[PDB]
């Protein structure tokens, strides 16, 4: 009943990197369980690869391992802390499937560590597609008619039996890694191979189609005791056929009878029951026929989820705390309900006065030649969540607060175009990311609801709601400003318009309408988030606004307050660092005594966890309401500086409207990012800067080309120009141009300014070349190769900047470095995403002291004045998401792409690097054959390359041009066929598994174009291949290093430090 | 332009649209944390005089059908929500919302702040209310019938809302797949109870019925004797709305089965007569207990259930004579939820083990109910 007691410590297993389909939602959980366990009095071990987690913060638990998550890894890790017991539910799949192979290996049995929450045979039963459907049988639940395949052929009679479209779903996977719906063979045969390949258990499960009828979601949890609740109801937008990850959804459900929801909710608690899960949360799928409201279960996460998360935020039930004190022997009955004051226990069924949205977070721009249709493999790379007392009211809020320009239904195709229909009708019938807008322009076009249903499948109750909003509009645009009374006004703001669309419509500037409203004193209130619907009191100010009578905001009058403005959803680029150093100027500031107020509305991160500050404002970080809640607050000041692009293009316009911004001003961001602004501050500063021009226009650019020189870098997307006739070309596909640094070390600077003193964060040298994106880039801290007299030149050269800049807290610079020159890429006067890293990696919280100079407290009178340089070497390595968009060319550039990274900590640069690269996911091996396909410049660094490949033990095969430079140079690979060139041929021998490492470095469009087969083919066969000869070596140095051999705590790494 | 408006004995006024029939409603004003369900909240006799506020925003999504009717007619006195959706949607509706209340003569309003209405009732307890609907709602009057409301304290509207002859029911449970079924045939019923109509739920007799139970629907103001007479093989006391307190004849009857052995069930209504007949004290709650999320443990066996409540009065813990055991007890207030007669075979259950709407979780309490009828029919 109480806490178990033959359990002392506990190994908590983290998800790793944040890629598509396993995100932030996990450092929540994982955090918020460790915050659980802790708080319960429990040694606590954890493991995460993902250093700018809040999770690896030295402070949240006993022992932080930021090691490569692998089972050897994870063995020597328990080997060394010698946990009781281990939970591997907070983690997402990383976690369940090292958990099992954990097992499988023996090792849990080896050092005696038990496994709480839920057991390896739960975790398999529901993991195990064939094992979970003879479960359901044996319930008396309906499943789709479908089949078990192991291999191809088995499949293709699973196929010949259920017919297309099928669903292919692989064991042992979620956020539909290694599936999709297959229409015909030739699609059906790509994503089985994919999916047996990808599954762990190297197994499918094939169905029949469902496509179209409703999805919903349970989120469940079950005490020992066989107490069980549901704490959250889920009823998609999008209908089955896309993945849950990539639909909209809401909360409750909406359109089941109470007779249909109890029959739903009794299965839920019947799978959980029968799965095995007696400890924990666990959520729970179906589908419905809206015909007759047949009911069928599709599957089961016997862990927490993103819809668990969703679910969390969505109710005020923190699932994952909840579940963690019940894997250690609490009972529901037992744990107090957080936000209603402790005052109730944890064992009811949450019940809410308002209606919560998800919408997800695409970044399909990024991914030019890949297929942007909506389907049942995960491709968002985050969401954003809104609260809502009407379902218009909180849709709308959503798609404000999106962050993908939308002030809510902006029109998509021009009413006047005589080809709109047929385009809004592809796009209905053939889910894309924008099909919600699609949706509205459908309506704008004459298409009925009926018309709308019928492509899209989306209950008719949803599409009501967005036709009258469209009528709503209609009026608007009708009556323009003169017609924008006070009833109306009130009446489309409890709709949830927000001013920026009805200003579009009206044809006014945003302010205007804000003015009016500011007349007529037509403000929102803000209700709380409470599980209970009001039914009980709550001392909690988790808010949202409304359009209501009553305001539950009550601020104080009491405290200096200040708001910290957070980056809404996810995106590529703008991912959980930005989060970590939010939730880091929080925990500062509150720690020391100011009233700290949450402005976000991103359900998978910590920073909307009620327990990160004293207020929270569930809301999209807009101007609109930022200002509403400034509005009624009063801060003393307000952080744009730490949630990423989002608060940072809003700082002038709050500054403006007269918001306290503090630390580094708005104008001073503009002169950084104004690269006319900036060129002339280098300039002022006698610093060096690549040769620049501005064209107009193409002859102006061949010209002014000439005169810059090439190699170019055009940044209007971002494409880098070789020659003359590369810039028509260029031109033709087509703004500044840039003389392209050839050659060039990349570096970053994370530093701190206080007006008085410049302090030097670090130092990270890119092992990639300047033209690859910092964010898709490793890196090392220290520099690896760069010489004390050049950082030291960089050091001052920041200095220089932070003060001419006026900085005032976090800021970062980017160089090259060529030929022993330092030039300036780029300075950004805010936080950036190495920040947490550097954290890690040097022991100081850099987001934390940077927030206390914005407050007002010097690095002086904080006591942290001196570069921290390590004793040992942190490298960071990315995740890029190429395996989710497989028509896409896995190449590097200059624009960002990958959505995530891990740290490695070595005793030496190749210890870091090999746990690094470990720690990414790569297929490296210490043996085989490599391949080596390079350049022209590359052609002479290559030797050296080979020879060290040579000198490990592994045979090369190389093509012709390579062949010929090694033969000169006394090295006589094995040649190999392009593919014009015969047989065989690298895709072949790709193909064939006759590689173990591929070395490909491709110079000019036409080349890549070219080369494009071999790295796809390498992504394909899951050979690790490298596509920089700078990357080449340093995984060619790794190979003298063991990541297993030995691992260390960030408690040891942080008391290593002098 | 159809103004509606609801007005508290407080003054408070709260000013929306109308969603049902043209006319006045006065009423004790109660919220109800439901989701789903309602329709069969709506048609639940128990909600006699009472003026019905639903904090789910979206009220109506699923339309109406006569399979969620609780009961012959709708028994609210009026409904408060803060959203009318523009459509039903469910393959199950029959007749929209507004439709539906209209043709029961329903006063309804929509699109007020049901929210700030819940803290207030929370807050500073229930409170009697009345809402207008029309032309020109006028508040002063609709605050003076407000005030002018008898209240709910010491009212018996068991009397009210009973039968007026006695009857006999023998039909089960609905299915999604079956619907509601065919009444079944008296002998194929193994056990004959007998029943107090004090404005009863059809499901709490379909699921009797479920049981094997052939039934027998008398008065509440039917006497011990007339149904002794019967030879019962059970006694049961249906749900309703009101002051248990004043309904002085069931008492005196319950007294009367007391003395034998026949087993006796009383469902929340019947849980307090029974309370009441055991020498027990009943109470009115400052709001009372409205929703289907609501916590209730067995302090047997110490498990949880979640229950459909339903209800203004509860059973004083502390008066209760010793030969009344205390068997399930509110998560949420501590409140009195079960008990049973250590000297006889008869029990209740506050909550509603029949759900309709509500978690299935407390079904199992007619089972004990069985076990006694099946044990008594042994002796
Ligand atoms: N038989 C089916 N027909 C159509 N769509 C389906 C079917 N089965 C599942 N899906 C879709 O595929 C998605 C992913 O399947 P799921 O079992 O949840 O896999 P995962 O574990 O990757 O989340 C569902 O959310 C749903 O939209
Ligand atoms: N002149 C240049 N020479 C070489 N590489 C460059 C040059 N300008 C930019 N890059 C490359 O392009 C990347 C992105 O450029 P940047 O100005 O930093 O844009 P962003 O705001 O997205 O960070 C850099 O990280 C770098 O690898
Ligand atoms: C979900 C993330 N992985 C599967 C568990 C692949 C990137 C971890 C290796
Ligand atoms: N740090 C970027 C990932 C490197 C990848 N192996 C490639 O070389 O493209
Ligand atoms: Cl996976
Ligand atoms: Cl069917
Ligand atoms: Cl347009
Ligand atoms: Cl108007
Ligand atoms: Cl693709
Ligand atoms: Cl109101
Ligand atoms: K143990
Ligand atoms: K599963
Ligand atoms: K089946
Ligand atoms: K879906
Ligand atoms: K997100
Ligand atoms: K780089
Ligand atoms: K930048
Ligand atoms: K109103
Ligand atoms: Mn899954
Ligand atoms: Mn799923
Ligand atoms: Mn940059």
């Amino acid at each position: 009943m109480p806490k178990r007691t033959d359990i002392k410590s506990i190994l908590i297993l983290g998800a790793g990197p944040i890629v598509i389909g396993q995100a932030c939602e996990f450092d929540y959980s994982g955090a918020q369980a460790c915050k659980a366990l802790r708080e319960e009095g429990y040694r606590v071990i954890l493991v995460n690869s993902n250093p700018a987690t809040i999770m690896t913060d030295p402070e949240m638990a006993d022992a932080t391992y930021i090691e490569p998550i692998h089972w050897e890894v994870v063995r020597k890790i328990i080997e060394k802390e010698r946990p009781d017991a281990v939970l591997p539910t907070m983690g997402g799949q990383t976690a369940l499937n090292c958990a099992l192979e954990l097992e499988r290996q023996g090792v849990l049995e080896e050092f005696g560590v038990t496994m709480i929450g839920a057991t390896a045979d739960a975790i398999d039963k529901a993991e195990d597609r064939r094992r979970f459907d003879v479960a359901m049988k044996k319930i008396g639940l309906e499943t789709a008619r479908s089949g078990i395949a192991h291999t191809m052929e088995e499949a293709l009679a699973v196929a010949a039996d259920v017919g297309f479209p099928c669903i292919i779903r692989p064991s042992f996977t979620m956020g539909g890694s290694g599936g999709g719906i297959a229409y015909n063979r030739e699609e059906f045969e790509e994503i089985c191979a994919r999916g047996l390949d990808l599954s762990p258990t190297k197994e499918l499960l094939i169905d029949e189609s469902l496509i179209g009828w409703k999805e919903y979601e349970m989120e469940v949890v079950r005490d020992k005791n066989d107490n069980c609740i549901i704490v959250c109801s889920i009823e998609n937008f999008d209908a089955m056929g896309i993945h849950t990850g990539d639909s909209i959804t809401v909360a409750p459900a909406q359109t089941l009878t109470d007779k249909e929801y109890q029959i739903m909710r009794n299965a839920s608690m019947a799978v959980l029951r029968e799965i095995g899960v007696e400890t924990g949360g666990s959520n729970v799928q179906f589908a419905v026929n809206p015909k007759n409201g047949r009911l069928i279960v599709i599957e089961m996460n016997p862990r927490v989820s993103r819809s668990s998360a969703l679910a969390s935020k969505a109710t005020g039930f923190p699932i994952a705390k909840v579940a963690a004190k019940l894997a250690v022997g609490y009972t529901l009955d037992e744990l107090m309900n957080d936000i209603t004051g402790g005052r109730t226990p944890a064992s009811f069924e949450p019940s809410i006065d308002y209606v919560v949205t998800k919408i997800p977070r695409f970044n399909f721009e990024k991914f030019a030649g890949a297929n942007d249709r909506l389907t049942t493999q995960m491709k968002s790379v985050g969401e954003v969540m809104a609260i809502g007392r009407t379902q218009q009211e909180s849709l709308q809020k959503a798609l404000r607060g999106l962050e993908v320009g939308a002030t809510g239904f902006d029109p998509k195709v021009s009413l006047d175009d005589p080809e709109a229909l047929t385009k809004i009708r592809r796009e209905l019938k053939d889910a894309g990311a924008d099909r919600i807008w699609y949706i509205a322009d459908a309506f704008r076009a004459g298409l009925s609801v009926d018309g709308v249903f019928n492509l899209t499948n989306i209950d008719r109750w949803f599409l009501v709601q967005i036709e009258e909003l469209v009528r709503l509009e209609e009026k608007v645009a009708e009556v323009g400003i003169t017609g924008l009374n006070a009833d109306f006004l009130r009446q489309l703001k409890r709709k949830g318009f927000a001013d920026a669309r009805l200003a579009k419509l009206a044809g006014v500037r945003e302010a205007e309408i804000r003015k009016l409203r500011d007349q007529y004193d037509l403000h929102p209130v803000y209700k709380r988030v409470d599980t209970c619907a009001a039914e009980f009191a709550t001392d909690t100010a988790y808010m949202y606004s409304t359009y209501e009578e009553e305001c539950e905001a009550n601020p104080s009058t009491d405290r200096e307050k200040i708001m910290v403005l957070g980056g809404g959803p996810n995106r590529i680029g703008q991912g959980i660092e930005f989060d970590y150093c939010c939730v880091h100027a929080s925990l500062a500031l509150r720690e020391d005594g100011y009233e700290t107020i949450m402005v976000n509305c991103n359900p998978e991160t910590v920073s909307t966890d009620y327990d990160t500050s004293d207020r929270l404002y569930f809301e999209p970080v807009t101007l609109e309401d930022v200002l509403e809640i400034v509005r009624i607050e009063k801060p003393k000041g307000v952080i744009v500086q730490y949630g990423g692009q989002t608060p940072l293009k809003l700082a002038r316009a709050l500054e403006a409207a007269g918001v306290p911004v503090i630390g580094t001003s708005p104008d001073a961001i503009d002169r950084a990012e104004d690269r006319e602004r900036f060129q002339h501050a280098v300039e002022r500063l006698k610093l060096k800067q690549p040769a620049n021009a501005t064209v107009t226009a193409i002859e102006m650019a061949v010209e002014k080309a000439k005169e810059i020189g090439y190699p170019l870098v055009v940044r209007p997307a971002m494409e880098i120009v070789y020659d003359e006739a590369d810039l028509r070309r260029y031109f033709q596909t087509a703004v500044l141009l840039d003389h392209f640094l050839d050659d060039a070390v990349e570096v970053d600077v994370d530093a701190i300014c206080d007006g008085e003193m410049v302090l030097i964060g670090g130092i990270m040298e890119h092992i990639e070349q300047a033209g690859v994106h910092s964010g898709d880039s490793a890196c090392s801290l220290p520099a690896y190769t760069l010489s004390q007299e050049i950082q030291d030149v960089m050091r001052q050269q920041v200095q220089k900047l932070a003060f001419e800049l006026q900085v005032r807290g976090l800021m970062n610079v980017q160089f090259a470095v060529k030929n022993n020159e330092v030039y300036l890429i780029e300075v950004n006067p805010r936080a950036a995403r190495t920040v947490p890293f550097v954290s890690k990696a040097t022991g100081v919280p850099l987001a934390k002291v940077a927030a206390r100079v914005m407050a007002g407290k010097s690095l002086a009178e904080q006591g942290v004045t001196k570069e921290v340089i390590p004793p040992y070497y942190s490298v960071k390595e990315v995740v890029l998401p190429f395996n989710k968009f497989p028509g896409v060319d896995p190449l590097l550039g200059p624009e960002m792409r990958s959505t995530g990274e891990v740290m490695g900590v070595g005793r030496t640069f190749a210890e870091a690097f090999a746990k690094a690269q470990l720690g990414s996911n790569s297929t490296m091996k210490k043996h085989g054959r490599a391949l080596l396909s390079v350049r022209e410049g590359d052609k002479e660094r290559v030797v050296d390359l080979a020879a060290k490949l040579l000198k490990q033990g592994f045979e090369l095969d190389a093509t012709h041009g390579t062949a010929i430079v090694l033969g000169e140079a006394g090295i006589n690979p094995r040649l190999v066929n392009k593919v014009h060139e015969g047989r065989p041929h690298i895709q072949d021998r790709i193909k064939n598994g006759e590689y173990t490492y591929i070395i490909n470095t491709t110079s000019g469009r036409r080349a890549i174009e070219d080369s494009r087969v071999i790295r796809r083919s390498a992504l394909q066969y899951k050979v690790h291949y490298d596509t920089t000869l700078n990357g080449g070596f340093a995984t060619a140095m790794a190979l003298n290093a063991d990541a297993t051999e030995k691992v260390i705590s960030v408690q040891e790494m942080h008391a290593q430090i002098k | 332009i159809k103004s509606a408006l609801l007005v508290l004995e407080d003054g408070t006024q709260f000013h929306g649209r109308a969603i049902g029939a043209t006319g006045s409603a006065v009423g004790e004003v109660v919220f109800n944390t439901s989701m789903t369900g309602y329709q069969e909240i709506l048609t639940d006799p128990s909600y006699s005089r009472q003026i019905v506020t639903l904090t789910y925003p979206h009220i109506g999504n699923v339309g109406t059908n006569d399979a969620d009717e609780e009961s012959s007619q709708v028994h609210a006195q009026g409904l408060v929500i803060r959203d009318l959706p523009l459509i039903a949607s469910n393959f199950r509706n029959t007749e929209d919302l507004s439709s539906y209340l209209k043709r029961h003569n329903i006063v309804a309003i929509a699109d007020i702040d049901t929210r700030k209405l819940t803290r207030l009732l929370r807050e500073k307890g229930a409170q009697n209310g009345c809402i207008i609907a029309g032309d020109n709602p006028d508040a002063a009057l609709a605050l003076e019938k407000a005030r002018a409301f008898p209240g709910l304290n010491g009212m018996d509207l068991a009397k009210e809302v009973t039968t007026a002859e006695a009857y006999s029911w023998t039909q089960g449970s609905w299915t999604l797949t079956g619907g509601l079924p065919e009444a079944k045939k008296e002998d194929e019923l193994p056990f004959h109870v007998v029943a107090y109509d004090f404005g009863a739920k059809r499901n709490i007799l379909r699921m009797l019925v479920d049981r094997g139970c052939r039934l027998t629907i008398v008065p509440a103001q039917t006497s011990a004797e007339d149904v002794l007479k019967m030879n019962p093989d059970g006694i049961f006391l249906s749900n309703g709305p009101g002051d248990p307190a004043p309904c002085d004849y069931a008492i005196t009857a319950i007294q009367k089965f007391l003395e034998t052995d026949i087993p006796v069930f009383g469902i929340c209504l019947g849980h307090q007569l029974l309370a009441l007949a055991s020498g027990a004290k009943t109470v009115k709650m400052k709001f009372g207990h409205h929703g289907g999320n609501h916590p209730v443990k067995d302090v047997e066996k110490n498990v949880v259930m979640i229950t459909a409540q339903n209800h203004g009065f509860a059973v004083d813990e502390a008066t209760l004579p010793a030969n009344l055991r205390v068997t399930h007890k509110s998560l949420f207030d501590g409140t009195l939820q079960g008990i049973h007669r250590t000297d006889k075979p008869a029990f209740s259950f506050q909550g509603h083990p029949e759900a309709s709407p509500g978690p299935h979780d407390a079904a199992p309490l007619f089972d004990h109910f069985i076990e006694l009828i099946e044990q008594y029919r042994k002796t």
